[PDB]
């Protein structure tokens, strides 16, 4: 006896079973039964004070000179003011540049964690390698200022032969998985589960933009992974290609049996 | 279905006349309160007027003199037009954000913005469906449709037969395709088909086909309020806010932005302002800092009238330590225009007590009625409001059709009335918890 | 199996014509109170009801919880039932009206058919088909799928979109792995290698269940329920389909937020269009509120507007408290901490408090409820303390005196048992003596004042 | 044109010699606050100002705050103007000596000039030119033109699904495309596509158009902290990502101060300086005016017009101290206090008859002397509360103007606060079942 959560959404009743045989389409049918119905003079047109369409004459001028002229990030407006007891006299010691300040002061907490996806750590590599008494305690100048990120005991926990450091590092995993609180079953689970609230708003933009926001297909590509089109493009060509989603940045579910769902099997 | 007998499901509207503005004794629920009814049917026609401010009248009144009962009427007396919005004085002590905030958002959810634009829809039972999916895929194919009147055929696009397979489209579906965007919501099965449905239940509804012409214009009319754009317009999507409470400290330039916008709405034509009802019901329970804030947001062009309803006599004001008549500031006093109500005569609660009987559908013998308002002048209404409901209940234990003296006199004899109670208080200290001691026996 | 507090309570023991007969379903005596308990359970299972208060008074000691779970068990199973307290609503996420409609929308439940309409096969051939992708950042992107379900009897080729792909792809779907899609939300639990590729030579420990019988887009009907809260939350945070908001919303923690008046209403709405179908039932329920005097007045003020809803469920209040201040504004007295407009509102019921017979009876039903058996001078002891003490005093005094009747090889409980129990365990009332006495001065062999 | 409880204050009403002259722009009398209300105003065009406060006194029912909108109407749309009362200073998210300046930050102007380009039209070719720049014809009603196309907004009509004959509004200066539909040449292609077919333009495709428009510097401030609006998608998660109010540190300001003054130099924008009006000063409490007394010492602070209706009282937050106009006098020093004297009994029958002739009110002058009884003998803001809803009893009974009758019958109908104070203590005599609670 199977089972699943209640469901509060609208989906696509199937008509017959004698009708489509063999190859049969499925669509994402899912809405809310909850609606929120919006004209589109406000959704699209002039009440949102972003979309710069005409009415709204606002919101191109706005974006440009508050994202791109008066901004206190562009590299041009750094570069004026990084020679002294001036703002930005630390950028040149931090492990950054122009073009690095200017991408994170741009982006999302996500797209900025998807570009730290792609950094390779050395500043950890130098206490292994650059670790004499004569040596002096070398760090680059251009990564001085970083330095909870050079002195850190992990990394030199990492190395060592007995493991007597990386047994109390991640203690916490070892004895969640001591407990079998992976192999236990679920006991409990919500007893409805429902979609986003979408707007009706019978444009074409609003269709657009729900399809651009709601699914976002960049960060969609960012958490899943790279297509194996893309695998094989950058696998069997002449010279290394990187990803733009290096890897899976899908997190590991920390439940083995029932995963990201509430769909339960009888055992 | 969620329509269950509250203290004020038989009141259908004020009840006074609108023509001379008489306060007619007894007719929609309301019977009794003649010179409040009277000035809230002034007010009333004053807020469907619009060329007013956000002003404040204070319904003043000892307990379980009908209040309550008139802001409903208020309410139910404008239909689901001009934004009545209801404000507990308790729901602005939040933690999601401040508390003045939490009241200028109650303010902002009470001025409408009124738009009335058209939409090209199309009824009709569909014929058949054929799409060349042939490997193929998703780009031609051909949709022949009907009404009771028309009959015809369609080619479709990608991107409308992406939406086909979709919702399921079957052949005899009663389909409303929305031209200008492509959803599609099916508004039921159509009856003629019923043999073609296997995978249906055993009860299932259908309909039979629409009237009319197949290709027609809708003037559908949207209200939604400011608070609802401001909330629209404070993150990516942040709609989803306004239905789950999580929106924060809301920037006043935007406020100021969309005040501006609407101002240009309206010059244009485009739009149309309606001033909605703000009633702060229980209006002591708030601190002189909500004062000195609702003393100046009645003051600008878009405020909603402020209907408010107080209890208390001479009382303290919370936050600070001195008293003040009905709980309120002497300078926020200034602003209100104060109705006072009266208690009721003992015809009065009769009848009261005969519409609350005929509105959950009980029979009373007249020496019943005559007892149960001699009970409801020593202790009140709500008590005798009740009474009517658990002796329809004890009647029905024993098998009887109409209650009488032998059910009144038992539902007095168990659920004691206030006053009893408070004798029962002052009669038991010992073992009830004062501040100090327990007795046990 | 464990003998708690509240054990021997079956009911409240009434006669066909509601009549409270004493010494009946756990109960000893208490008719007037029982009487109008059985008139609140018939209220309740009558659904003419949109909210009515229930207080019941009496000191403490005296059995105004032992109704509620004869309340609670008169009702039945399959009707709604939360018991609170006054101290519990006092939140640091959400303000504590909030917590009040979040407990008002517990107290309301509703039973709802629905079709599942699942695709339970074994996954044959998966292929990817990419579409194109110009130069916007991201590259390609798996657009469209030829997923191959065979069950046992007709097998089927369906295609996909990108979402149930991803649906898929967050599951780890080899070929082998049976699979039924679940095209409700969009969700696909995988279930295990088919045993088509069973080998006891195998490592990963998968679960190898065989081909799923019948037709491969099955439909079946459930009976579920839900109560109104239930809804709120799911369409509050939502964590069903397969899109980024229903998804990234599952992996931060969950925070109880402020479900505004308009979603509480538009749920209002989705039910009844539920019920003009033909397929929901709503039955509505208690919010048991002990420990009233607790709540503040900005909870009292609330709970006005609370009630006036055409849907509300009805309303318990417990408060042992005599003549006392609101803990909201310390400037009103008033009875039970009640404030004197809120109290109109209920219907009052008393609490009596008991007799040197009635006590007897109690510890003898709560003797044959534990499994102690004892005699019937031991039974005056017991009864006699209770007469002096208090009412739950003398029933702790069983559960050490089968103890040590124990260590003296005995099976009933004598006098001797209960003298030298009542020797080791103290009561309120002594300890508090001893305090006075001995505790003259403070100092090394005093108690801090 | 909706009725507030100042809609007739236009102006001070002074003359040329600033002199204010009785029965002027809607004020009736009040002479030496309006003449000061015009040297503040003057003050305040005059561009030497660096931080100046302004107390105004007066009881509640007096002329306070119609002496700021007069303020705020005399200056004009020009200058920005932003009245906060006190309670709004406290938040949940922020520190309340941080609201304070962001207030501050909004009370400052910076007016920008703007030619903006715009192209309405039906896209006619998509041509990549080189293998980059992208050529796009676009056809009006008028005539086609061809447009050469940086990489960039390219990159910005491409994320937009814009293929073949889509009608776009390409903005030429600040890049911001937004497609308004498919063209209705290209409507029955198909039969059942879902686009919006809207009319190709009947006008230019070149429209070149100038826009005044400002900017305060806290908008400044936060689109230089924060990602706002644009490229903001995580903020659809709501709990820990939305944008919630953050310290904005005084590094930040004074950098934003660098750059704009750079940006006025090379003579693109105009600052403006603005007034800050704080309402109901006495909710501010003395762990603000504390804050206040450094933060109008800023080379860069704008005026500051507090209001205060309030005696000897205790200054909240420190209950050991009792003050005049609940403003403890290590600040009241620095404030120019300008008196609010009340109103003569000749002074209410003008203030009732512009009142009355604001709301289209008319009536006889029986009944404005009787308007004025109330507004002697109660209070002057009931008396104006009584003009509209007595006009309800006018037009219902078959009248059009307001007689004696009318308003003696809304006197009992509309009972102010002090008879109500009378009914509640004499009449609400004993506390029990009909009774008052206290
Ligand atoms: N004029 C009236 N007509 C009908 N019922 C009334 C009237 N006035 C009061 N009631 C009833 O009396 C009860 C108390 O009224 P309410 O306004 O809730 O009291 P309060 O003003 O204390 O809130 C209500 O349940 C209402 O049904
Ligand atoms: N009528 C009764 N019959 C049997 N036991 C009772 C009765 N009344 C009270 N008790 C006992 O009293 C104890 C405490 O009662 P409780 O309801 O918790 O007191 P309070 O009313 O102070 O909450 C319970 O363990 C219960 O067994
Ligand atoms: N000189 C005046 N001429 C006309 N109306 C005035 C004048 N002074 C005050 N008023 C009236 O006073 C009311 C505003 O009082 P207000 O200044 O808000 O008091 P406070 O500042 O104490 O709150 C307005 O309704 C306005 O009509």
């Amino acid at each position: 006896d199977t089972s699943s959560p209640f469901f509060c959404g609208h989906f696509a009743e199937t008509g017959s079973f004698l009708r489509e045989g063999t190859n049969v389409a499925l669509g994402y049918s899912t809405r809310s039964l909850v609606e929120y119905r919006l004209p589109r003079l406000i959704w699209c047109d002039g009440g949102r004070l972003d979309k710069p369409g005409p009415g709204n004459l606002v919101a191109g001028f706005r974006s440009k000179y508050l994202n791109h002229m008066m901004n206190i990030w562009t590299p041009e407006n750094i570069r004026s003011s990084l020679e002294g007891i001036e703002n930005f006299t630390w950028l040149r010691f931090v492990d950054t540049s122009l073009q690095e300040a200017y991408r994170a002061s741009h982006t999302d907490v996500f797209a900025r964690a998807v570009d730290l996806a792609s950094k390779q750590n050395r500043l950890g590599h130098m206490q292994i390698v650059y670790d004499e008494p004569e040596d002096k305690k070398w760090t680059p100048v251009h990564a001085l200022f970083q330095i909870c990120e050079r002195e850190n005991p992990k990394a030199v926990a990492e190395i060592t032969t007995e493991g007597v450091l990386r047994d109390l590092m991640n203690i916490a995993r070892v004895k969640y998985r001591e407990l079998g609180l992976c192999r236990l079953e679920k006991a409990a689970r919500p007893r409805a589960s429902a979609p986003p609230i979408e707007v009706v708003c019978d444009s074409r933009s609003a269709v657009i933009e729900r399809e651009n926001i709601m699914f976002h297909p960049a960060m969609r590509k960012a958490l899943f992974g790279p297509t194996p089109s893309e695998i094989k493009e950058a696998s069997f060509g002449p010279r290394p290609v990187t990803l733009y989603p290096p890897r899976a940045l899908l997190p590991a579910p920390d439940h083995d049996k029932q995963r990201f769902t509430n769909i339960t099997v009888p055992s | 279905g969620l329509n269950l007998i509250a203290a004020h499901s038989h009141i259908r509207g004020l009840g006074v006349d609108a023509d001379t503005l008489e306060p007619r004794p007894s007719s929609q629920g309301l019977v009794g309160q003649e010179k409040a009814r009277k000035a809230a049917a002034v007010v009333l026609e004053m807020i469907k007027q619009g060329k007013i401010a956000g002003r404040a009248v204070l319904i003043a009144g000892p307990p379980s003199t009908g209040k309550t009962a008139i802001a409903m009427g208020m309410a139910q007396s404008l239909g689901q037009d001009v934004p009545f919005t209801t404000l507990a004085a308790s729901e602005i002590f939040s933690l999601e954000m401040s508390k003045t905030e939490a009241l200028t958002q109650a303010f902002r959810k009470s001025i409408g913005v009124r738009i009335k634009e058209e939409s090209e829809i199309m009824e009709g039972e569909v014929v058949e469906i054929q799409i060349d999916r042939s490997t193929g895929g998703a780009k031609q194919g051909k949709l022949t449709i009907k009404t009771t009147d028309m009959e015809a055929i369609y080619d479709m696009g990608s991107k409308m037969i992406d939406a086909m397979t979709k919702e399921r489209v079957m052949a005899g579906d009663i389909i409303s395709i929305d031209k200008s965007s492509g959803k599609i919501t099916k508004l039921g099965r159509s009856y003629a088909r019923s043999r073609d449905y296997d995978a249906m239940g055993v009860d299932t509804k259908f309909l039979q086909c629409p009237e009319g012409e197949l290709q027609k214009r809708k003037e559908v009319v949207h209200t939604v309020s400011l608070h609802e754009i401001d909330v629209i317009n404070s993150r990516t999507q942040g709609f989803l806010a306004l239905f789950s409470g999580d929106t924060g400290e809301i920037r006043s330039e935007i406020r100021d932005q969309i005040n501006t916008k609407v101002a240009e709405w309206k010059e244009e034509g485009k739009a149309e302002i309606v001033p909605g009802v703000l009633f702060i019901d229980e209006v002591h329970m708030l601190d002189i800092e909500c004062f000195s804030y609702i003393n100046r947001a009645l003051e600008s062009d878009l405020a909603p009238i402020v209907i408010m309803a107080s209890n208390r006599g001479v009382s303290r004001i919370r936050g600070t330590d001195y008293k003040s008549p009905h709980g309120l500031p002497l300078d926020f006093l200034d602003r209100v225009v104060i109705i006072n109500t009266h208690p009721y005569t003992p015809d009065e609660l009769r009848q009261i007590l005969s519409i609350r009987a005929q509105e959950e559908e009980v029979d009373l013998t007249p020496d019943a009625l005559a007892l149960l308002t001699k009970i409801g002048q020593e202790a009140g209404l709500r008590y005798a409001s009740n009474l009517i409901t658990t002796s329809q209940l004890i009647a029905a234990k024993r098998r009887a059709k109409q209650v009488g003296v032998e059910d009144v006199q038992r539902s007095f004899k168990l659920f004691y009335d206030p006053a009893r109670s408070v004798r029962f208080v002052q009669e038991s200290e010992k073992r009830l918890i004062g501040n100090d001691g327990v007795v046990d026996f | 199996h464990r003998t708690a507090a509240h054990t021997h309570i079956k009911g409240l023991g009434l006669n066909s014509s509601g009549i409270a007969e004493k010494q009946a379903a756990g109960f000893v005596g208490q008719c007037a109170a029982r009487e109008a308990c059985g008139v609140v359970v018939d209220l309740i299972k009558a659904h003419k009801m949109a909210g009515r208060g229930v207080l019941l008074a009496g000191g403490p000691g005296t059995g105004k919880t032992a109704l509620a779970l004869a309340i609670s068990q008169e009702l039945g199973t399959k009707i709604p039932f939360c018991p609170i307290t006054g101290s519990e609503i006092y939140s640091t996420e959400v303000k504590k009206t909030e917590v009040l409609m979040e407990n008002f929308r517990r107290a309301i439940g509703l039973r709802v058919r629905e079709t599942k309409d699942v695709y339970e096969g074994e996954v044959t051939e998966m292929t990817p088909e990419e579409a194109e992708n110009p130069l916007g950042g991201y590259g390609k992107t798996i657009s469209t799928l030829l997923i191959g379900l065979k069950s046992a009897r007709g097998q089927k080729k369906l295609r996909l979109d990108p979402s149930i792909y991803e649906a898929i792809q967050k599951e780890r779907v080899q070929v082998g792995d049976v699979i039924y899609i679940e095209t409700n939300t969009g969700a696909c639990k995988r279930v295990g290698r088919s045993d088509a590729y069973a080998t006891e030579f195998d490592l990963e420990a998968e679960e190898y269940v065989p081909i799923p019988k019948g037709e491969v887009h099955k439909k079946k009907e459930i009976v579920q329920d839900v109560t109104l809260h239930d809804l709120d939350v799911a369409n509050a945070r939502p964590q069903g389909g397969q899109d980024i908001i229903s998804m990234m919303g599952q992996l931060m923690k969950p925070k109880m937020t402020e479900i505004t008046d308009k979603l509480r209403m538009e749920i209002n709405k989705v039910v009844q269009k539920y019920i003009n179908q033909g397929v929901a039932e709503l039955i509505p329920g208690v919010l048991f509120i002990d420990e009233a005097h607790m709540l503040d007045i900005e909870c009292f003020t609330y709970l006005n507007k609370a009630l006036e809803s055409p849907i509300a469920p009805i309303v318990v209040l417990a408060s042992n408290r005599g003549i006392a201040t609101i803990r909201g504004a310390d400037d009103l007295k008033a009875a039970h901490g009640i404030p004197p407009d809120f109290l109109q509102r209920l219907l009052i019921i008393p609490t009596h408090p008991y007799e040197p017979d009635e006590i007897r009876r109690i510890v003898r039903i709560r003797a044959q409820t534990e499994g102690v058996q004892l005699t019937d001078a031991a039974v005056d002891r017991v009864a006699e303390h209770g007469v002096r003490i208090s009412l739950r005093y003398c029933l702790q005094l069983l559960a050490p005196a089968s103890i040590l009747a124990r260590v003296n090889g005995r099976t009933q409980v004598d006098v001797q048992d209960i003298a030298e129990a009542e020797e080791l365990f103290l009561d309120a009332r002594r300890s508090a003596n001893i305090l006075t006495s001995t505790g003259e001065s403070g100092g090394l062999h005093g108690f801090i004042s």
